[PDB]
């Protein structure tokens, strides 16, 4: 069989740690990675000539990617082209073979509707603009390129078509992870502690939600107290039924910074329908890689929760 | 317009005729034939002067020895005990309403089909696998080629909507019932010889108990509860109306207020016109002539241990049962094949 | 009520007098307002018992229970 | 055996509905009521002469009440005096007998320390001053006595010694119910919807707490959502471990107005250690008396929860 997983976000294709957590979960033996900048129509020269970004529905051969994607189901080794990233040009293609798990990730994994009918499980990954700025400050600060504070003006110039081109895809994804500045902590820089939330969608079977103590009644839980000595500022979870874009969703939400072990196992003991064959398996998957960015906050929690639901969908698809 | 007939002009027949006289304009049914063991002079009097529903008032009743004029509307009438000598094809009869309490078998009721009738609706729990249908539970799921259909007993016709509501809302493991039933015509008045001994005794004097399988007929009309519902009946000296006790063993636990809430909203969404809901402290004779087939008595509903519920339901086994017979007849007229 | 009906207004007059004259914040007029609040509390207790005034049945079955209007053979 | 229950509050002795809910729970056959205004030393004449309120530790014979209270344990029929309430005077006493359950309620049920060593279970009942004003407006409005708005100045004159005399008793009670103005609803009069909270104390065995989904981690739950269609304004529960007066407590807190049945059974299905032998028994005890004041809000919930814990203590004391 062929299963398929759609990831959506502008974190750079193969440049986000969610794929790394999926690699720790499945293994690169069982899955292969497909970037989606490879199906660009023409180059950055023709982007400058046509005056167009890399976000245009003109800018990709959306039909040949569909033909290779449908041929992925039939077992044959696909021949996919490669965007030469340094030059902006296009490599003559590479013949790669299908695997047990196939992923699809790029700026438009979901813009096509026939592949939206093809993708077995979908993830959009949203980022608020504040932590965009806080990540670009780290981007041009660690490199010391000295290109800051007009990239601020690049943000809002990149903004308007992006909301037209990309953001209506989240109206069709299953799970969407938003990352916000933390309301809890104020006297830091604006990107230390994240306020993350995984708006997951009901409906489509196999995918359960992961509900905190009750399906469908908003519950804001702080695990500090008689059995956990919370540091500053500690965790503040949330939950809530909601209808996002007129669709039955269930936001599960975490604010805070995981400082130690027991506060991360105590949270995991109380989530429900998390689909583990193993007690504390989510905590083990958190602490197999202490060095990954975002393990100390809820981003690494939610990414591995989504990947664990991907295990659930894979077990549903392969019996 | 469907030409219909009545076999046996007894209590159910007189109430059926009176109901059709009160629901004439909205009817695809025209009553054109009756037959009783009496002459046409007597049963017109018995139709006009019912000692239970009073004198009929809306239309004029008269007769001569061959026809009966009800409100100007003529209806034919004959007398024979053999169903095989009856003018059905001579009268053009689609549906005959078996109400004699005699022809409960398939082979008995099919004599009308042989003698020239197209469909038969028998108002009794029939022997053998006759397809039974209750209005408000499964009056949709009949195949229109089933010409021999059966309405169940009045006790089943009352009890089954309540059991449907409680099975959908809570789920039922087991269930008892004990209907305190009004005395029917089968009982002898004084202590006279009779086939069953507990019906042989006096009716006006005695609480006579009887065993009935009409609780099991809910297991026919609701298939997943068959072999789980059983109960007895108590005939007490009241002439018209009756009440049914019902003890169910649900598995989803609840309290006494919640089942009343469930049945109250089911009275207003789905079982409207079937189940009425009454939070009054009424008594039996305030249900003579009520249109619903079950009035749930609210103040007596009780739950012990969360998983054991008791309801009681007033129902008129002479008027509401006739209403459900006529509703089933019109509903099979609306899907004539 | 007539007696406590007068006495509440009398203690109200005293509440106006003693706690404007002999010290607005001390134990004396605090005792005065405490007294007036207890008078008000017994007015409340009289009020609630007169709300619970039965009309007839808890009178006629108070004195003569076995009449046919209130035999209850709770059996 | 003799069991004992201490109730503390200025709601008038035998003039609060919590005793009525206890009457619906136990029965006046199994329990008897003891007011504690009866043990006054001298009358309102001597209150005016001595310049003293009915709140003084001088103002009661605290030793003779202790002697009758200790003689209650030994089975003998006590002979207690009676405060003639209309005159302020004292009746020659009445010989009453002990029962299965004995209650004690007044302004000082707990000021003595030997009876604090005697009382088997204790309840303080606190009231905020705002709903004091909102209840006195109903007090002088329904009666139409026309004595309002200087009773406002009676409040703060009654205040200061009351905080000295009475309020340090709550540092020794088990359960204390505070009633606050509702933060949830604003456009009403100030006494319609209550924000109530039952600060219950850990420690002393037999008394469990009643915890909402977790012992000892603050959790603010709103039961609106997929299975309950909330009216305005709906309910907003709370919970939290705390240390009140340096004592390990666990506040359980309700804000809102119960408008119907399913929202009151759905809350009761999720409380824990509520000590019921019967499913939904708390909802039945709510709706055996729809006419009682405060049944539509959390006051009637918390009072019957405390009374149900009194059933638990009675079953612990009688095996
Ligand atoms: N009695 C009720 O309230 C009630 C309620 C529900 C169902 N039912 C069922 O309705 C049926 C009839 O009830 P009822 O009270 O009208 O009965 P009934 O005995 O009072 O009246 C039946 C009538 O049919 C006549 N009859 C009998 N056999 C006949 C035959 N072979 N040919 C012609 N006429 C014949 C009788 O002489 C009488 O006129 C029975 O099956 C009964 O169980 C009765």
């Amino acid at each position: 069989r062929v299963v398929l997983i759609g990831v959506a976000g502008d974190s750079g294709c193969g440049k986000s740690t969610f794929l790394r957590r999926l690699a720790d979960l499945f293994g690169e033996d069982f899955m292969t990675v497909i970037c989606l900048d490879d199906y660009h129509s023409l180059d950055r020269k023709q982007r400058k000539e046509m005056g167009i970004t890399a976000l245009d529905p003109r800018a990709n051969n959306f039909d040949l990617m569909y033909e290779q994607i449908k041929a992925l189901k039939n077992g044959e080794s696909i021949m996919k082209p490669i965007y030469n990233h340094e030059t902006g040009t296009i490599d003559p293609p590479e013949k790669v073979d299908p695997n047990h798990v196939i992923v699809i990730e790029g700026l438009h994994p979901l813009y096509d509707e026939r592949v939206r009918s093809l993708i077995d499980f979908s993830v959009y990954l949203d980022i608020s603009d504040d932590v965009k700025i806080a990540w670009k400050i780290k981007r041009d600060m660690a490199e010391r390129g000295h290109s800051y504070e007009d990239v601020i003006a690049s943000i809002n110039a990149r903004r308007p078509d992006f909301m037209a081109y990309i953001d209506p895809q989240k109206q069709y994804a299953d799970v969407v992870l938003q990352i916000l500045p933390s309301q809890l902590a104020k006297e830091e820089k604006v990107g230390n502690i994240l306020r993350v939330r995984m708006l997951q969608r009901e409906g489509i079977p196999g995918f359960e939600p992961v509900y905190l103590f009750d399906e469908g009644s908003t519950i804001t839980w702080i695990p500090c107290g008689r059995k956990l000595t919370c540091s500053y500022p500690g965790i503040r979870l949330s939950y809530g039924p909601d209808e996002y874009y007129g669709h039955p969703v269930s936001v599960l939400e975490v604010d805070g910074r995981f400082e130690k072990l027991d506060e991360l196992i105590y949270i995991e003991s109380h989530l429900s329908n998390t689909s583990t064959k193993h007690y504390g398996e989510v905590t083990e998957l958190l602490l197999k890689h202490r060095d990954y960015p975002g393990s100390d906050n809820g981003s690494g929690l939610f990414q591995v929760l989504t990947g664990l639901k991907m295990r659930a969908t894979y077990e549903r698809l392969t019996s | 317009m469907v030409r219909v007939a009545i076999n046996g002009f007894g209590r159910i027949g007189r109430n059926f005729m009176r109901c059709w006289l009160q629901r004439k304009a909205n009817s695809k049914l025209e009553i054109v034939g009756i037959n009783d063991t009496s002459d046409p002079r007597t049963n017109a009097h018995l139709l006009k002067y019912d000692s239970m529903l009073g004198i009929f008032q809306d239309a004029e009743i008269t007769a001569d020895d061959d026809c009966i004029y009800a409100g100007g509307h003529a209806v034919k009438c004959v007398s024979d005990r053999n169903p095989e000598n009856l003018p059905w094809s001579a009268w053009g009869i689609d549906l005959v309403i078996e109400a004699t309490g005699v022809f409960t078998s398939r082979e008995g009721a099919s004599k009308h089909l042989s003698a020239g009738a197209k469909k038969v609706l028998i108002t009794a729990p029939g022997k053998g696998n006759i397809p039974t249908y209750v209005v408000g539970v499964n009056h949709h799921t009949y195949d229109p080629s089933e010409d021999i259909v059966s309405n169940a007993s009045c006790t089943t016709n009352c009890l089954a909507p309540i059991v449907k509501v409680l099975h959908e809302a809570f789920g039922i493991q087991q269930g008892m019932m004990t209907t305190t039933h009004s005395y029917t015509g089968d009982q002898r008045l004084l202590d006279a010889s009779h086939r069953d001994l507990r019906r042989a005794r006096a009716a006006a004097m005695n609480i006579v108990p009887t065993s009935t399988g009409a609780a099991k007929a809910v297991g026919l009309v609701i298939p997943e509860l068959q072999g789980k519902l059983n109960g007895i009946a108590l005939r007490v000296p009241t002439p018209n109306v009756s009440v049914v006790d019902f003890v169910a063993q649900v598995e989803k636990p609840t309290i006494a207020e919640q089942v009343n809430q469930v049945i109250k909203e089911a009275s207003e969404t789905t079982m409207k016109g079937i189940i009425h809901y009454s939070e009054l402290e009424l008594v039996s004779s305030d249900y003579r002539g009520h249109n619903a087939s079950s009035i749930l008595d609210a103040s007596l509903t009780m739950v012990l241990g969360g998983n054991l519920v008791k309801v009681v339901a007033w129902y008129d086994n002479e008027w509401g049962y006739s209403q459900r017979v006529l509703d089933l007849a019109e509903h099979m007229a609306a899907h004539w094949a | 009520m007539s007696n406590l009906e007068k006495q509440i207004e009398q203690a109200r007059e005293e509440a106006h007098k003693i706690c404007d004259t002999e010290g607005a914040t001390s134990g004396q007029c605090a005792a005065a307002w405490d007294a007036l609040e207890e008078l008000q509390a017994e007015a409340a207790h009289q009020r609630a018992e007169q709300q619970d005034h039965k009309t007839s049945f808890q009178q006629y079955c108070d004195d003569n229970p076995d009449a046919a209007e209130c035999r209850i053979y709770d059996d």
